[PDB]
């Protein structure tokens, strides 16, 4: 079956919002990660 | 086996510095049909289109979540 | 109450009047059974 | 211990009992030759 | 109280007794299919002897209950 | 019908009734059955997607349980 | 009325071919992939798809159902064939059966 | 392996054949035999037999009476006194000789005459219910 | 906790269990047609052998009841093999409609033996060559298990899928407590659960003509 | 409660009884799968038995849950 | 009191040991069922030999019973 | 609490009920096996028997396991 | 005392292992049945193995009493 | 913890029950044998149902474990 | 003492497995009457097989008596 | 210690379980007397598979055992 070229726009939409998507993980995990070990703490 | 790559090659790729002009011209048409409300003349078969794959630049965004928190099943912390 | 009596009453009659008559007093004692049984609770 | 042993029978009338059982349940086409075939002659003296 | 609770613990026990006589009609009655599925001629004669059988084998089991009850209400 | 229309006045022009609905879903299901299963030299799919579509609403009403065995906490 | 003589064409027994060409032309063939992966990626990752003992059961099912299938698929449907073919020649059997009678009378 | 010899006084129907299983009523209950099988004798009762060719097909006959013996050597002898195919049979007069063999039955008093009766009647039921 | 799975579902407020409860029949199409596709084809061969292996033993009235019978004998089938699809809820496993499938067949069976035939009825009660010294208990022991075999079928079928499905799901949730920890024994034990699973389906199946096999038998002793 | 305990440790020792009936059920089947594979031509009849002698093993079962229950609600 | 509690358990523990006698009573009237009904000539001498075999069954069954009372009463 | 550990005494005495299906099965498989070996012609039909036996086994085997959950979760 | 309790409650139990003796007999004295019923010529000879069988069922029986008494008095 | 004896304690009697798994393959491998004995031309199939057989023995032993762990650990 | 009393009891339980060894007995000698008296000729062979059924038997149920010393005299 | 009693009683009621594993080999070497008395001719072949009956018979018995010992010793 021949191959579709995606139109631009979704192709430059689909690898941006991948990069927004790292930098939204990558920057919740770290706004997250001193909460967790605190109430982690402060549970016992 | 090696097909995936060969499709990859075509609809799987970092899209390049030269096409991003028509990616704005789209842009500007889909604004210009929310600003004039002409989305009215879209038939719902379409439409239902464009929202699905919307919903599939949205996953685009959810898996780039996923892999930049390094955890696949919720945060870790 | 047409289409309704004619494709579900129609063909039943002969086993809800003769056929399953022991099967309606079996069903009345399951409720009072059924009944009892909620009542004490 | 069958029943017909206990009543004083033996094998062989079991036997003759049965095959005119089947010869008698014979249709009429194979009827007269099967009884031919096992028509007893012999007589006791 | 403690003579109570004793009871019903041992009513339990004695009941779990019972197990004998079911395994006991089970054994009689597929004997009795087996030696009527041999030699049928004698069905009425042995179903005489399963009855016998069970009749003795319930017996035992009656036991049991007897206790229970003889337990349960008369101690 | 849908997939056709753009306009919402054809929401209000369907027959919201009990009548109407019940008609609907016969219509559907008719539909269905037509197209998948009414045919010789048929397949399994007609049926692994129904069983499919089923495992999706059981796990709809018992997501009420299961939400409470979640392994993270965010 | 006679019957269609095909299905629906589904892909693995689950999504209809309709769906994969009416993708088609967006994002070409790949893109119903992307958006399956990325809609069981989200919704085993927001929680909306917890993991649990249901998640082993399932897929021990779906095992055996699978493998039904491509075990004993060709035999039940070349039955369903065969009890098909066998009441339509016993009726042609009757079909021209009578006719060979009167013919006589 | 099995060398099978299915006779009757008049006709040889199988001998020293390779069969595969052969099932006989015996009088002490029907069973099978296939190659290998445990050395024994029995005598019959009347009822069908069914013998297995190693294809696959079997033929279906009926036997009055007589002997079956399977020894060390896998090599079974069976003898019948009266070995019919079923064809040659019909249910009617199967009927109607059980009907008269129960009413000589329940006429008769004399042991030995009444299990002569009762014997008609087992070979004529074994009849009927083989037929069909 | 542990009982997640057998209570009475509800989405959005409504007791969506009515709606599983009535859904099997939805798999079984009929057509007024000569020829027809596969499914209806061997889903009518089906009926056809399930109704010549049970009502082929009773008189000409209790096959009047065969309309009964055989549709009893497809819906719980159904149902239990739908139970089996994950996350399901197996209406069988609640004690309140086997009881409402036991009680009322039962019930109308005995009725129906009591109201004619009283006679024999009341002397099935007694095995036929009793000696005397032992007649009156051999009436109380039958008395008794008559009046509880519907007890016994809608246990037997009840806690039967129960137990199984628990069960799955426990060792579900071994194999669950088994993926962080040595991956040859999660196989076995996902093995294990494979089998099961293949067990489970037979057990449906069984249970299934096991119920309509017990219902059976009673209408053919009180006909 | 010591009676509340009591009361449970005799519902799981009446329990106990029902093994009879189990092996009972058994040898009752494996009988009849015996008889019949050797007087085939009675297998309706033998079936008859087979049920009644399953019908009085699960009798004697049912009386250990009998006492279960009437230990566990009625007392 | 604890002893009387105690005595009232062991006379279940020991009151389940009839089980025993049950399933032997069980497979004896099993046995003489086919003996008899293959030999059936010998029915007689064969009737004997199950009442002697009843007449211990239901021996060991008595011990336990023995001890059942030898523990309910004598102590 | 006592009530909770009559519970587990009491539950662990309902399952050891189970050892009469385990038996059950074993007897109804093993006459299987032998039924077969004598008339293997009727393979299917004795079969389908096996399986109502072993049908009826588990039977009570389950409410064994019943009574045994019935106390553990629902007292 | 807990001592004499514990002594009660052992007693019990080791007196329910007589069930297999009893069981034992049972299948003893059937077999015998079964095995007259086919040779009885040899009847004689076979009452002879019978006992013995009979001489070693018993015997595992007593072991059981034995701990029974050898608690009850000796302990 | 009395908490933790009850897990020992109604460990130890749900492992009680697979006395029946023992006595269940016993009994499938014992007339595996017979009815090899008698038919060897079919080992092969015989096998066959003796594995199933055993299956199914081995099942209901399974769970009495099941609960012996899903007590000793999950409980 | 709490421990001289579990011992006692674990002794009791510990000892019930001879059971095991009774029935064991019981069928080992049933089937070699059976089996003697199908096929006398062999007897002294068959006689043989029976001792070493019996040396295997009579095993186990020494593994059980084995724990009840080795708890009361050894622990 | 009321945790060291209660592994006492526990490892006694986890060794009950052997009483499967004796019947199970009773049962098996009396089906090979007869099987060897019926076809003597396969008497090799039949003692293989009543080795593997066995050799799965103790097995059940073993994992007995292991959980008295895994108690006892590891618990």
């Amino acid at each position: 079956v021949p191959p579709v070229q995606v139109s631009p726009l979704i192709k430059l939409g689909r690898y941006s919002a991948l990069f927004l998507g790292v930098a939204y993980g990558a920057t919740r995990y770290n706004y997250l990660k001193p909460r967790a070990e605190e109430e982690r703490r402060i549970a016992a | 086996l090696a097909t995936f790559w060969y499709y990859a090659k075509v609809e799987l790729v970092p899209p390049t510095p030269a096409e991003i002009p028509r990616a704005i011209q789209s842009l500007k048409k889909i604004v210009n049909s929310a600003q004039t409300g002409s989305f009215k003349q879209l038939t719902v078969k379409e439409a239902v289109l464009n929202g699905l794959v919307a919903t599939e630049v949205l996953m685009w965004f959810y898996v780039g979540e996923i892999i930049g928190k390094r955890g696949i099943i919720g945060y870790d912390v | 109450l047409q289409s309704i009596i004619k494709n579900i009453w129609i063909p039943m009659k002969p086993y809800y009047t003769k056929v399953y008559q022991e099967i309606w007093i079996g069903m009345g004692l399951m409720g009072f059974i059924v009944y009892k049984i909620r009542a004490a609770d | 211990v069958a029943y017909w042993r206990q009543a004083g029978l033996s094998y062989i009338r079991y036997s003759q009992i049965c095959a005119k059982a089947v010869r008698d349940a014979l249709k009429t086409e194979f009827k007269a030759n099967a009884e031919k075939t096992s028509g007893s002659n012999v007589k006791i003296v | 109280d403690i003579d109570t609770a004793a009871k019903f613990i041992g009513a339990g026990a004695a009941t779990v007794g019972v197990a004998g006589s079911g395994a006991g009609i089970g054994t009689v009655f597929g004997s009795l299919i087996i030696g009527y599925a041999r030699n049928p001629s004698l069905k009425q004669q042995l179903f005489s002897y399963a009855i016998l059988g069970f009749a003795l084998s319930e017996a035992m089991g009656l036991f049991c209950l007897m206790v229970a009850f003889l337990i349960l209400f008369a101690m | 019908e849908v997939k056709l229309g753009e306009l919402p006045s054809w929401i209000l022009m369907r027959d919201f009734s009990p009548s109407g609905i019940f008609g609907a879903f016969q219509r559907g299901y008719y539909r269905y059955y037509n197209k998948y299963i009414n045919v010789k030299k048929g397949s399994i799919s007609g049926i692994t997607m129904v069983l499919a579509c089923y495992v999706l609403f059981s796990y709809s009403f018992s997501y009420k349980h299961l939400k409470h065995e979640r392994l993270r906490k965010y | 009325p006679p019957l269609p003589e095909y299905g629906g064409k589904v892909r693995y027994g689950l999504i209809p071919e309709e769906f994969f060409q009416f993708l088609y032309p967006k994002t070409g063939v790949t893109g119903p992939y992307v958006l399956g992966t990325g809609l069981i990626l989200y919704a085993l990752s927001k929680e909306i798809y917890v993991i649990s003992a249901e998640t082993f059961t399932a897929l021990s099912v779906l095992g055996v159902m699978v493998y039904g299938i491509k075990k004993y698929g060709p035999f039940v449907a070349d039955f369903a064939d065969k009890l098909n073919e066998q009441k339509l020649a016993q009726l042609e059997e009757a079909k021209q059966a009578s006719i060979q009678h009167i013919q006589n009378a | 392996q099995m060398s099978f010899t299915f006779a009757s006084p008049t006709q040889v129907f199988f001998n020293g054949a390779n069969v595969r299983q052969v099932d006989v009523p015996t009088l002490t209950g029907a069973f099978g035999i296939l190659a290998a099988h445990v050395p024994t004798l029995q005598v019959l009762r009347p009822g069908l037999v069914v013998v297995h060719a190693e294809d696959g097909t079997t033929s279906k006959y009926f036997v009055s009476s007589g002997s079956i013996a399977v020894n060390a050597d896998s090599s079974v002898q069976l003898l019948a006194e009266e070995a019919v195919t079923l064809d040659m049979l019909d249910l009617g007069a199967a009927k109607a000789n059980l009907e008269k063999a129960q009413a000589e039955l329940v006429g008769t008093a004399d042991e030995a005459t009444r299990a002569e009766i009762q014997i008609r009647i087992e070979a004529n039921e074994a009849l009927v219910k083989a037929l069909e | 906790n542990l009982f997640a799975s057998f209570i009475a579902p509800t989405i959005l407020g409504l007791p969506a269990a009515v709606l599983i409860i009535l859904f099997p029949p939805l798999l079984i199409p009929t057509s007024k047609y000569l020829i027809n596709n596969r499914l209806i084809t061997t889903q009518q061969w089906l009926i056809k052998l399930t109704s010549k292996q049970m009502m082929t033993m009773h008189n000409t009235k209790g096959r009047t009841w065969s309309l009964m019978l055989v549709s009893l004998i497809i819906f719980i089938a159904t149902t239990n093999l739908l139970g089996l699809l994950p996350h399901s809820f197996t209406p069988t496993t609640q004690l309140s409609m086997n009881l409402a499938m036991a009680i009322p067949l039962w019930a109308g069976t005995v009725i129906m033996g009591f109201r004619s035939k009283i006679k024999n009825a009341l002397a099935h009660f007694l095995p036929q060559g009793t000696p005397t010294p032992l007649i009156p208990m051999l009436v109380i022991i039958e008395t008794i298990s008559l009046l509880i075999q519907p007890m016994a079928l809608a246990v037997r079928l009840t806690a039967n899928i129960t137990a199984g499905h628990l069960l799955m799901h426990l060792i579900g949730s071994a194999t669950l407590a088994m993926s962080t920890i040595n991956l040859p024994s999660t196989l076995i034990i996902f093995t294990i659960l494979i089998l099961l699973t293949i067990l489970e389906i037979a057990v449906a199946l069984i249970q299934a003509y096991v119920f309509t096999l017990l219902v059976s038998l009673y209408l053919h002793d009180n006909t």
